């Protein structure tokens, strides 16, 4: 396959720097430039930087000009975006792209969060059902974590049907919070257990919360 | 700068129907026969996917029901037939002269029959109340269309300013939305009142549904 692997994201202080990387496989076409595109939370795509197929000529968005360096190592088949004097307006998911014509191969993205806020693990509370209809609803509230992201599965991924995991919400405190819910047969509340699996990697927090009625 | 204006901003369309997104460039994007205009599809929580490159070359692996066209300034991505999986934001992008620039995006909703939400209210856990805060969650589940209103009332006082809601992306499986409104209070305030309720208004309900509890009672 022709994959791109994006590394070096994470939480950074205002005025600090970042250095992202992009590794590749099998292309190596030689007529194909390397791009960096970013996406600010809840917004569209913004072009950041570009390095031409042969090295010579780089290029930058005016928002980032002076502060960014795009380079490529032809031997390791890897590109880099270094960027300095970072502000909160640089907080975004940085995408790495490559191709000849358009941008046909993308990496999955890497979140850079510019903030002097502290990393904080979530508290995970149940959304317990009634105590009554014909179908029950239950969930987990993941409160007061920073930065993003957080990951919620149910019964270690064995329960996928009826699950709605909601987008995170930035609270007035500056901490994030999200809810994940699942609708299940009320007849199976007695028999089967429902555990939400939360993981907030940034804080090393990994929690299993069982949800029962009461 | 080649400014790309993309219209319309949002667009709901039925399965089988034709959806036409257009992109207008502030100046020409052409050299000889070639027009350097690309189309990307971003489903949420995912990187953009190349659909059409250089005006009208359908990217390999993409189905033929997608097709791009246009010259100079005016370009159009058409989808026909539209399908439930085509929920996404679509982006035009120019690669004629630096800086490379994208359009603002166009958000494609899928249409379907009206579906009322199933409303659930969740009181705060004893767990949470031990700490400073009380979070009360109202869940509107599997409804169409997206437009719904949630109203929190605490001992008959309409709350506003202390509620926050988010909405799932359209289910594709059944093309519904779901939505959670989360009312946040101090422990103190939470024990100062008895009756907590969310009233949901929605098109598929013949009059607003209210789900509530009284603090304490099972």
């Amino acid at each position: 396959q022709v994959q791109l692997q994006e590394t070096g994201g994470g939480l950074v202080q205002p005025g600090a720097s970042m250095k992202l990387s992009c590794k590749a496989s099998g292309f190596t076409f030689t007529r194909s430039g390397m791009y960096w595109v970013r996406q600010r939370p809840g917004q569209g795509l913004e072009w950041v930087a570009w390095i031409s197929p042969n090295g010579g000529s780089t290029d930058y968005n005016d928002k980032v000009k002076g502060r960014a360096t795009i380079t490529r190592d032809t031997s390791s088949n890897t590109a880099y975006l270094q960027m300095s004097s970072l502000t909160s307006e640089d907080t975004a998911v940085y995408y790495c792209a490559r191709g000849w014509g358009g941008m046909r191969y993308w990496g999955q993205g890497t979140t850079v969060t510019v903030s002097s806020a502290s990393t904080k693990g979530p508290s995970v509370f149940p959304l317990a059902p009634s105590s009554k209809g014909g179908t029950a609803a239950l969930g987990c509230l993941v409160k007061d974590y920073f930065p993003e992201p957080v990951t919620v599965s149910w019964n270690s991924g064995a329960l996928t049907s009826g699950v709605h995991t909601f987008p995170a919400v930035l609270q007035s405190s500056g901490l994030y919070s999200l809810s994940s819910v699942v609708t299940v047969p009320s007849s199976s509340l007695g028999t089967q257990t429902y555990i939400c699996n939360v993981n907030h990697k940034p804080s090393n927090t990994k929690v299993d919360k069982r949800v029962e009625p009461k | 700068d080649i400014v790309l204006t993309q219209t319309p901003l949002t667009l709901p369309v039925s399965p089988g129907q034709r959806a036409t997104i257009s992109c207008r460039a502030s100046q020409s994007v052409d050299y000889r026969g070639y027009s350097f205009m690309q189309w990307y599809q971003q489903k949420p929580g995912q990187p953009p996917k190349l659909l059409v490159y250089w005006g009208s070359n359908l990217e390999s692996g993409v189905p033929a029901r997608f097709s791009g066209s246009g010259s100079g300034t005016d370009f159009t991505l058409t989808i026909h037939p539209v399908e439930p999986e085509d929920f996404a934001t679509y982006f035009c992008q120019q690669s004629y002269s630096t800086p490379w620039t994208f359009g603002g995006g166009t958000k494609l909703e899928i249409k379907r029959t009206v579906a009322a939400p199933s409303v659930f209210i969740f009181p705060p856990s004893d767990e949470q109340l031990k700490s400073g805060t009380a979070s009360v969650v109202c869940l509107l589940n599997n409804f169409y269309p997206r437009e719904a209103k949630v109203q929190w009332k605490v001992d008959n006082a309409l709350q506003s300013g202390n509620s926050q809601e988010s909405v799932t992306e359209q289910d594709s499986k059944d093309s519904t939305y779901s939505l959670s409104s989360t009312l946040t209070l101090s422990k103190a305030d939470y024990e100062k009142h008895k009756v907590y309720a969310c009233e949901v208004t929605h098109q598929g309900l013949s009059s607003p549904v209210t789900k509530s509890f009284n603090r304490g009672e099972c």
